[PDB]
């Protein structure tokens, strides 16, 4: 299983931190709200990092 | 904050916003140079915003002060969430006034059933997303450790407590982390984690500040 294909994971913590995830249905890295802990791998600090790791998944 | 109310401008003068180009966490001012927040709110380049009500507009009471140190508890565990506390030093001292004021640390821990005030600029919806302009407030009780452990088996450490309503509808939510839980004028909790927001049987979990008072005072004095 490709972690780039997993839906974005906010997790249990209560921050509102903007991260990027690869959205395979759109073919784009997109923003989402990360709560600050227990990140899964489809969670990047920049669009460039997301594109490098997941572009084309 | 889900199920709360508009606090009113500058009625919670110890509440700060942590900003990284946008609001991402809260915090509590404990003296003119130091803020308490959550360890999972750590970022480089934090700007602390004091005196805020509407976080999207400049209204006249604000002070914007960079963090000069953002010190995560040395035993913070990013998997169990134990020791979820951070101290932020302000690069210059805040000017204290009626709208920017410190909150006292506890002298003892609070008991189950104590009513507290929880505040923040986090999401106000339990299903969906709405972020407020102005600061929101919630009155909620501390819950027993037994009930907190029953809600979250295997997950509650001695440095955590639950607060809220088991029927659902009232809770902290994303964007509230790091902010205050104040009980009888003392900072007893830091917004930390939960399971969704305001769901039945899933109360919020808060860092138990009374366990950290010695560490807070010594760390501040050593930095
Ligand atoms: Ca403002």
């Amino acid at each position: 299983p490709d972690f780039c294909l997993e839906p974005p994971y906010t997790g249990p913590c209560a921050a509102r931190i903007i991260r990027y995830f690869y959205n395979a249905k759109a073919g784009l890295c997109q923003t989402f709200v990360y709560g600050g802990c227990r990140a899964k791998r489809n969670n990047f600090k920049s669009a460039e990092d997301c594109m490098r790791t997941c572009g084309g998944a | 904050i889900v199920g709360g109310y508009t606090c009113g401008a500058n009625t919670v003068p110890y509440q700060v916003s942590l900003n990284s180009g946008y609001h991402f966490c809260g915090g509590s001012l404990i003296n003119s140079q130091w803020v308490v927040s959550a360890a999972h709110c750590y970022k480089s380049g934090i700007q602390v915003r004091l005196g805020e009500d509407n976080i999207n507009v400049v209204e006249g009471n604000e002070q914007f002060i960079s963090a000069s140190k953002s010190i995560v508890h040395p035993s913070y565990n990013s998997n169990t969430l134990n020791n979820d506390i951070m101290l932020i030093k302000l690069k210059s001292a805040a000017s204290l006034n009626s709208r920017v004021a410190s909150i006292s640390l506890p002298t003892s821990c609070a008991s189950a059933g104590t009513q507290c005030l929880i505040s923040g600029w986090g999401n106000t919806k339990s299903s969906g997303t709405s972020y407020p302009d102005v600061l929101k407030c919630l009155k909620a009780p501390i819950l027993s450790d037994s009930s907190c452990k029953s809600a979250y088996p295997g997950q509650i450490t001695s440095n955590m407590f639950c607060a809220g309503y088991l029927e659902g509808g009232k809770d902290s939510c994303q964007g509230d982390s790091g902010g205050p839980v104040v009980c009888s004028g003392k900072l007893q909790g830091i917004v930390s984690w939960g399971s969704g927001c305001a769901q039945k049987n899933k109360p919020g979990v808060y860092t138990k500040v009374c366990n950290y008072v010695s560490w807070i005072k010594q760390t501040i004095a050593s930095n």
